[PDB]
């Protein structure tokens, strides 16, 4: 079991959504292409704060999400 | 569709805490923030910023308010109890009235 904390929990989620994106490049801007690799990494990061008995949002989580909007969505519009 | 129209709330909150800062503007305030549900703009602290109930759950009513608190050190109000940054959502409930 790679889940061994939260720091661990994010990068299980983390690692799930970047294989999800990666293949995926030019679609990043598309919100269908997009929707459910996004929707399931709250799902993830969520569901593991409840593991831990975290809240959510919770600090680490959003730095995450922070992250896929700086390297995945800077370049796209609010949408 | 919930899922949906969750998601699309967030990516959006998001957007615009990243791509739309509040520049210089000195003095202190809150700043824009995702509380889960619904996305938050940046105001002047000792505040009460408020909305209409999201149209997420059946037994939500979108006519019920929702409420959070700036306060004046320009800090967003957290629930004493876990002492979380908090929304308060209890009106939201239809059965609660």
């Amino acid at each position: 079991g790679t889940v061994k904390n939260y720091e661990t929990a994010v990068q299980f989620c983390w690692n799930h959504y970047k294989d999800q994106m990666d293949p995926i490049e030019k679609d990043w801007c598309d919100w269908a292409m997009i929707s459910r690799p996004y929707s399931t990494l709250r799902d993830c990061l969520e569901h593991f704060a409840e593991l831990f008995d975290l809240g959510f949002p919770n600090p680490l989580a959003e730095r995450i999400i922070f992250e896929t909007h700086q390297i995945h969505f800077a370049n796209c519009s609010l949408v | 569709v919930t899922r949906n129209k969750i998601m699309t709330a967030q990516y959006e909150c998001y957007q615009k805490i990243m791509q739309d800062p509040i520049q210089q503007a000195e003095g202190v305030y809150c700043n824009r923030t995702w509380d889960g549900w619904l996305c938050w703009n940046d105001v002047a602290a000792g505040t009460e910023s408020m909305q209409l109930c999201p149209d997420y759950f059946q037994d939500f009513d979108p006519s019920e308010k929702v409420t959070k608190i700036c306060d004046q050190d320009g800090n967003w109000f957290r629930h004493p109890a876990s002492n979380r940054t908090w929304t308060n959502y209890t009106q939201c409930n239809v059965n609660t009235h």
